[PDB]
């Protein structure tokens, strides 16, 4: 109901319009600001509702040695049935001339 | 938990199994998010050309 | 509206083309350059590229370090694209007739189209420390415009531009505007594209976007897919009035330029069609030329089944309404002979039109078995050049256009003219 | 600016967001500005410097203390006077109902004088209404003589009664309110007129 | 030449990938038995582990059986294989986002061709490598097989089933499958045997070659599991025999003919023999524990009342196509709501319980006589008049029975309401349920956590009766609308509007002007607070009313 | 701007510790390095811009920051982004290849692998802004290392003077998705050991 409402007469029309503006109508509020001394002022910008987006899961907070392997001894294997421990390594062609001095 | 706690519990439950267990042909708004609504999306950046 | 003069073109293109005169023989003979995967690059590509065919530069892995004052370790650390720009730039000056030493201390500007080539990712091991120092600058996109200015002692602005396939026409537009604003005395404009890694071939092959025989059947009813290829090219530009004062040779004259975006809305309106119709009107208006005066257009013509039809329609919406009686627009694309050529797609077209103006003939478009059914040719005001036609100097000034497009949404156009050619 | 003085007229303050939570955080941000800048400048800014999204709210008040109390009510998500909330749907689907004078004689007749005595107050609040009301009243005064100006200035129980004065005033005020809503950019997709008001609906 | 990498050789091998469960073959110098190792990263694990049990990823039993066959045949050209004595202890699993290490070994026994194959799964911290299968291998099977059997002769004695219901029967057994293992296309089952159609069984590395057997063997497990009930999983096979890679279509036969065990055979699209299985047993792992396996953490679960501040506008009632019945403790309230609905053209009828007087022309119902027969014999009479029903409003007076009776007992105040309202709700549905009516149980002061004072315990039978409908008569829409026990009740059109916006069922409340809806939501539950807790020493404690099994743990 | 003014006028410095929550595998190779990082650059709001969360995972952090910072620049310019659609606005972005796909320790899922190209190609950054905001003017990306922002402004000023465009949007981004730029400057000892640029100090 457009002209009918609460005691301050302007709030009837602005509340009835405000409900139509809420429900979907593209109401132009400019008539409520005409003749009054209105200036522009700065305002806050939009509050984004952020979530994580990254190709990799976040790092484990565990301290470790940077490059522990010895060049000739290499990596220890864990063959379950083995009678004694074993180790194996590949040297690539740039590493070969580095170890073979 | 002095007030506002209501009907409150502590258990291992998977509610997505619970609403698909037995059978159920229509929603139940205590377990499930009420409804979808009217909005639309762009076709993607390059994809309309390929 | 100052006309801007091409003083010289240097290039490297598929099929061993090292000059504009090599490209002319390949197009005038009706050949095509597409072939098999490059031997002797370090590629460990498996079965994923079996049957892929593309326009490679054979021998891109080779260079002459001592001529440019580099140590062989620094020459090994550089992106192949920077090496092709550096070799192509010296050849551009040598045809322009400038001594590269007399160019030192000049207000020459540099505008280069380059995209990140992935070259350091070929390494299996970590590199030796002498390579590790040089890898930083030698593979950066910004450094590509800086090395040219360092080697030739140039003092004007140096910029690297990326806009996917339009990178050469965007680089050329900014050079034309820099010369018209009076920012620089000469401007050097062009680009490079070299596939050090297989990943772009795989990413198009995984989606079946490549044509099965690897040919860009420009505007033809077959229209199977796209065709990727390598290339590099440099144009040296000066104001026509200063070119005539100094007596440097003019190969062709660039008259006006434009760039625009196809934007975003429902595809039902043809957004890509509307954008091309505005970019042509803008390029004609910039040069103060009129749409009756253009004879031919070197079109984008990549061979995508719906993509070529929008271009042909935009030409019928623009040039095709204002033809003189019996002077229909001639249409073709060099991308049929040499493949797409990616960031240098505009240089390839300018080399074709410069050579066409010199020889007074327009080359036939290869693989045109029949015009595409996705446009209405029934006006007769536009036609594909299926056999060569003569294009003599005379009472009507010979003019031609170029169109370059890409999927990020950039479109552009140039208008080219004859040299003024006063009698000796 | 030579900026004018005024009495404390109501300011409509509009907010919008793309989900419910962003509306409440936007109300928390705005509370510091309305408690420092003048409210008419803040309201005029939000009408033009921000986009209209799907989730919407309106805050109404006469001054800073009331507008801050409404914005705090939004921020806690609790209902209060002068706050409206909702989710918009894009379809037009709007129609407008019009009535004649005399039906107000059927029952509660004084309320159909008090509605018009309330509506008279809009002549000070909104500039478009005063123009439209004069432009109709000064035109009816040609057919009916001087009393229509006095009647429009004092809309008594005549507005509820089957009379020539009543029917003239009812056509005047309805024509003036239609020109008011169509100045606020509402545009009716249909109109329906009850009884003697059908000329206004037409 | 100026390049970072030296040129690759002009000719090289096809470099086909290793089978993903057995990986790289190791090359220990002195070792007699061959061994193999694979790591699966968090991105690979969920790709091979294509079955879920109670939400956690598990390695399919058909994939374990194919893993042993792939480990067996590794170095040999032979196309025909016999595996015997196959044992498959435990469930292989990996908690979502965790690495897995797999290892396998072949030991030649020296007993002619006889090789023993083992398979081993991971450990860390206090854990170490653990066995997860083993088999004995022989090549060179050297016996004939049957001539062509017509696949169209197989289904003739048996009922057909919907493939959608076949995979639903498996879901009610803890098991779900990703698309590469959804390989059944038709199924027939009855008595003590079953048959089925299996499509291109294309697991990872399986669009061609031997890897396709992982899904064809998993189809035999899906079928063998279908005839029983309760959770069950493969433990043993006594023979598996295979010849060649399996065809693009295959026919499966599975038989339960033994004492608690299954046998099976696989035939090609031509009707040629491909494979056979004997002594497939699930029964020794019937009923293995889900509580040690399920993925869900211990959490705090709470009903929260949220405001319908967004979109809380009543909408419209769907026309007068059938009446609304109103039943109330107060005949004046029943009349008021029927009069309110009449103004809108929605036709309505007033009812009351027969301990109330017929003061305002209502129908009267023998409610309080707790038998559904006499209440049904009342509601049936309105159908003989020709009344159609769209829905029923039930309204309750709240605490007013206390001052009206002059005596207090909250357990009696509950038990009096339950039987009355059960007789009403049953007695209604027994006469109208084919019309799909809507039920509204409008309690007052039943909803906790919201304003309006403490909830009355005597209202609890209404929330129980509501929730009992939702899972027992799922075709019916119904809603609970808990009013404030002290404020004036809203206009009846406000109730039916905000109720008819619910498809299915829901719980609503009103306090002041606002509408609220109940949602069940979850948050973490720190049990380490109890590990930090100490009970005060200078005190007594009572533990009350339990059975032995609870009492022992409570005291512990 | 107001946060930068508060920091600069209060005399603070903003150099600090190496960012956790990024998927970095750096050992002792950055031990004791100090530098200035954007905390929370790994966080974004895909639904506001119309993106599915799979494309938001594929996108270079630099394209995400430009797309957020553009909306902010429009909201402070007082221009509604819904009124910018169909305009001759140009875009000139300073960006460099950020290395982001090289964080992946294992092969990508089959959906994200079909988004990675236009998610990470440098020349996609100018086009993506022109797509989101519906801008029809030219869209170029520039690289000249540290001076990429003055190169962007120079070309934008010259475009506006020549009448190429009605507005121009000019700027850049720089997010260290990989440690390698810190490591190499640390290995060559170009970094200050406390991490401070003591701009003209003894």
């Amino acid at each position: 109901s457009v002209p009918g409402g609460g005691r301050p007469p302007g709030q009837a029309l602005l509340s009835a319009l405000g409900e139509l503006h809420t429900d979907g109508v593209a109401i132009d509020w400019s008539q409520a600001f005409e003749g009054r001394g209105a200036r522009r002022v700065d305002l806050p910008t939009y509050p984004y509702q952020k979530v994580r987006c990254w190709l990799v899961p976040p790092e484990p907070q565990v301290s470790v040695v940077a490059a522990p392997p010895h060049p000739l001894l290499g990596t220890a294997l864990d063959l379950v049935d083995a009678t004694g421990q074993s180790f194996t390594q590949q040297l690539t062609p740039g590493q070969v001339a580095g170890v073979f001095g | 938990e002095a007030d506002g706690s209501g009907e409150a519990g502590l258990a291992r439950v998977d509610w997505d199994r619970y609403l698909t267990a037995g059978h159920r042909p229509l929603p139940y708004t205590v377990l499930e998010t009420r409804a979808s609504y009217d909005e639309e999306k762009a076709p993607g950046f390059g994809q309309n050309r390929m | 509206q100052e006309p801007i003069a091409v003083l010289g073109i240097g290039c490297r293109f598929p099929g061993g083309v090292r000059s504009p005169e090599d490209l002319w023989d390949l197009v005038d003979s009706g050949g095509d350059a597409v072939g098999g995967l490059p031997a002797g690059r370090g590629w460990q590509a498996g079965s994923a590229l079996d049957g892929v065919n593309a326009g490679f530069i054979h021998g891109v892995e080779e260079f002459d370090p001592y001529f440019f004052g580099l140590d062989p370790v620094e020459a090994a650390a550089m992106d192949p694209q920077q090496r092709l720009l550096l070799e192509t730039t010296w050849e551009a000056f040598e045809r322009a007739g400038i001594d590269p030493v007399a160019a030192r201390g000049s207000r020459t500007a540099v505008y280069a189209g380059v995209q990140f080539g992935g070259y350091p990712l070929l390494m299996r091991e970590a590199p030796p420390p002498q390579v590790l120092d040089h890898l930083g600058l030698g593979n950066s996109v910004g450094a590509a415009s800086g090395r040219l200015a360092y080697q030739f002692g140039l003092l004007g602005g140096a910029v690297t531009v990326d806009t996917q396939c339009t990178s050469s026409i965007v680089a050329l537009h900014l050079a034309v505007k820099a010369l018209r604003n009076g920012e620089c005395a000469l401007a050097l404009a062009g680009g490079a594209c070299v596939m050090s890694l297989p990943t772009v071939l795989m990413d198009f092959h995984r989606r079946s976007l490549l044509a099965p025989d690897g040919r860009s059947k420009s505007f033809a009813a077959a229209a199977d897919g796209v065709s990727l290829a390598e290339g590099a090219g440099m144009l040296l530009l000066e104001r026509l009035s200063d070119a005539r004062r100094n007596g440097h040779p003019v190969m062709a004259v660039i008259r006006g330029t434009a760039i625009n975006q196809d934007g975003a809305t429902n595809g039902i309106i043809s957004p890509s069609g509307r954008a091309q119709e505005r970019v042509i009107r803008a390029a004609l208006a910039d040069g103060r030329v009129t749409a009756d005066s253009v004879d031919a257009v070197e079109g984008h013509g990549v061979g995508a089944t719906l993509g070529d039809g929008v271009e042909v329609t935009s030409l019928l919406s623009t040039y095709g309404q204002e033809r003189p009686a019996g002077r229909p627009l001639l249409l073709g694309s060099v991308k049929s002979n040499i493949g797409h050529t990616q960031t240098v797609g505009a240089v390839a077209g300018i080399v074709k039109l410069v050579m066409a103006l010199r020889n007074e003939r327009l080359p036939r478009t290869v693989h045109v078995d029949g015009p595409t059914p996705h446009a209405d040719w029934s006006s007769g005001t536009v036609r594909l050049l299926t056999e060569p036609e003569p294009w003599r100097r005379g009472e009507r000034v010979r003019r031609a256009g170029l169109t370059c497009l890409t999927l990020s949404g950039t479109n552009g156009h140039l208008i080219l003219e004859e040299p003024p050619a006063d009698e000796p | 600016a030579a900026r004018p003085a005024n009495p404390e007229r109501t300011v409509p303050l509009v907010l919008s967001a793309k989900s419910p939570t962003a509306l409440r955080e936007q109300a928390e941000r705005l509370r510091a500005t309305i408690t420092a800048a003048e409210p008419v400048d803040v309201g005029h800014s939000l009408h033009t410097t921000r986009s209209s999204f799907r989730h919407r709210a309106v805050v109404l008040g006469t001054g800073r203390e009331e507008l801050a109390a409404g914005l705090d009510a939004l921020a806690g998500d609790r209902t209060a006077d002068g706050l409206v909330r909702g989710v918009a749907r894009a379809q037009g689907q709007t129609a407008l109902l019009f009535g004649g004078a005399g039906d107000g004689t059927s029952g509660d007749r004084p309320a159909d004088a008090e509605g018009p005595r309330t509506a008279r107050g809009l002549y000070e609040a909104f500039p478009a209404f005063a123009e439209a009301l004069d432009e109709v009243t000064e035109h009816l005064a040609g057919l009916l003589g001087p009393e229509v100006r006095a009647a429009v200035r004092e809309p008594g129980p005549a507005c509820a009664e089957p009379t020539v004065v009543g029917q003239a005033v009812a056509f005047a005020l309805n024509t003036a309110l239609h020109r008011l809503l169509t100045a606020f950019a509402v545009r009716p997709d249909a109109t329906l007129g009850h009884g003697a008001g059908e000329v206004a609906a037409a | 030449r100026c390049w970072l990498v030296p040129p690759e050789p002009q000719v090289s091998v096809v470099a086909a990938p290793p089978h993903p469960l057995l990986g790289t073959a190791l090359d220990l110098v002195d070792a007699t038995g061959q061994s193999f190792t694979q790591q699966l990263t968090p991105g690979q694990v969920a790709g091979v582990f294509g079955q879920q049990l109670y939400g956690t990823p598990v390695l399919p039993a058909g994939a374990r059986l194919e893993w042993l066959l792939a480990a067996a045949r590794h170095g040999s050209p032979d196309s025909a294989w016999t595996l015997t004595g196959i044992r498959l202890p435990g469930t292989v699993s990996a908690a979502s986002g965790t690495p897995v290490a797999l290892q396998t070994s072949r030991e030649d026994s020296g007993d002619g061709h006889r090789v023993r194959a083992f398979v081993k799964g991971p450990g860390t911290g206090g854990g170490r490598w653990a066995e997860r299968g083993g088999a004995t291998v022989v090549p060179a099977v050297t016996r004939p097989a049957p001539d062509r059997v017509d696949p169209e002769s197989l289904p003739e004695g048996l009922a057909e089933l919907d493939v959608a219901e076949v995979y639903r029967r498996l879901w009610r057994q803890g098991s779900d499958y990703a698309e590469p293992l959804r390989v059944l296309r038709r199924v027939w089952l009855g008595g003590d045997e079953a048959v089925a159609l299996v499509g291109t069984a294309d697991v990872p590395t399986g669009p061609s070659g031997w890897s396709r057997w992982a899904a064809v063997l998993e189809a035999a497990v899906q079928l063998a599991a279908l005839s029983g009930s309760g959770p069950r999983t493969p433990v043993s096979v006594d023979r598996l025999e295979v010849s060649g890679p399996p065809s693009e279509v295959v026919w499966l036969r599975v038989r339960h003919g033994a004492d608690g065990a299954a046998d099976a055979v696989v035939l090609s699209g031509e009707g040629v023999r491909l494979a056979a299985v004997q002594g497939l047993r699930l029964r020794p792992m019937a009923g293995r524990e889900p509580a040690g396996l399920a993925e869900a953490p211990l959490e705090r679960h709470e009903v929260v009342w949220h405001a319908l501040a967004e979109d809380g506008r009543p909408g419209a009632i769907g026309g007068g196509t059938g009446s609304w019945l109103v039943f109330s403790d107060d005949p004046e309230r029943a009349a008021a709501w029927c009069d309110e609905l009449a103004l809108f053209g929605v036709p309505a009828v007033a009812l009351a319980g027969e301990d109330a007087e017929g003061r305002d022309g209502t129908e009267t119902v023998p409610v309080g006589t707790g038998d559904p027969d006499v209440v049904g014999k009342t509601f049936a009479e309105l159908r003989e008049r020709g009344v159609t029903v769209a829905g029923l409003l039930v309204h309750d007076a709240g605490d007013a029975r206390e001052p009206a009776s002059g005596a207090d007992d909250p357990l009696d105040a509950a038990c009096r309401r339950g039987g009355r309202t059960l007789a009403l709700v049953r007695g209604f549905l027994q006469e109208y349920a084919e019309q799909t009516p809507r039920i509204v149980l409008c309690s007052a002061g039943a909803a906790a956590g919201l304003a309006g004072g403490p909830p009355h315990p005597a209202q609890a039978p209404l929330t129980a009766l509501f929730t009992s409908l939702v899972w027992e008569h799922p075709e019916l829409p119904c809603a609970q609308v808990d009013l404030d026990p002290a404020e004036d009740p809203p206009t009846v059109v406000s109730l039916l509007g905000q109720v008819m916006r619910l498809p299915g069922a829901g719980r609503l409340a009103v306090r002041g002007g606002r509408w609220f809806e109940a949602r069940l939501e979850r948050r973490p539950a720190p049990a380490d607070r109890g590990e930090r807790l100490a009970l005060r020493p200078d005190a007594t404690y009572l533990v009350a009313g339990g059975d032995t099994r609870h009492a022992a743990a409570a005291l512990e």
